[PDB]
């Protein structure tokens, strides 16, 4: 009853600029109501087909009863259900579905599917650390969440 | 770059060793997918 979400992050890999980022964006929007932030790779990976600096991501960040709401549609394509390994030492923790479309976003055969990341980060309502432990009983009793032991 | 998260909120590549931001949940280095982040199929 004490602790709350700071903000919630999202994010779509392509892999590289063209039509199915710019789509992905879309998504992000459809999804969110804010504009999404195209990221550039960090590093040019060859067998991949990835250069340096170009965009090849997008992402967004979430507040409030958005963020809420977001989460509560990502949690319930997951079945309430996460691992230990999804909690960070920070009391922060995040996760990825599959597929797009189960968040209630309609199937487009010229859109295609995206995979998803959420990640969440927590605080309290006023500096006292958020310890992993915590966000665990957090997510527990606040969505009757279920923590799978770590892999 | 980001002052709302820690280093601690890194994770660590096991692959490659490369420390990675909370998101995307692939390495930046090596691109191996980041493990238990994704629902296990049956
Ligand atoms: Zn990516
Ligand atoms: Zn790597």
């Amino acid at each position: 009853r004490e602790l709350r979400i700071r903000k919630l992050c999202l994010n779509i890999c392509v892999g590289e600029s063209g039509d199915r980022l710019t789509r992905a964006a879309k998504v992000l929007e459809q999804l969110t109501g804010q504009t999404p932030v195209f990221s550039k790779a960090r590093y040019t990976v060859r067998s991949f087909g990835i250069r340096r600096n170009e965009k090849i991501a997008v992402h967004c960040t979430v507040r409030g009863a958005k963020a809420e709401e977001i989460l509560e549609k990502g949690l319930k394509v997951r079945e309430y259900e996460l691992r230990k390994n999804n909690f960070s030492d920070t009391g922060n923790f995040g996760f990825g579905i599959q597929e797009h479309i189960d968040l209630g976003i309609k199937y487009d055969p010229s859109i295609g599917i995206y995979g998803l990341d959420f990640y969440v980060v927590l605080g309290r309502p006023g500096k006292h650390r958020i310890s992993k432990e915590e966000a665990m009983r957090w997510f527990q009793q606040k969505y009757d969440g279920i923590i799978l032991p770590g892999k | 770059e980001d002052p709302e998260i820690s280093l601690a909120d890194y994770w660590k590549c096991t692959s490659c060793n490369e420390m990675n931001p909370p998101l995307p949940s692939h390495c930046n280095r090596c691109w191996a997918l980041r493990e238990n982040w994704l629902p296990e199929d049956k």
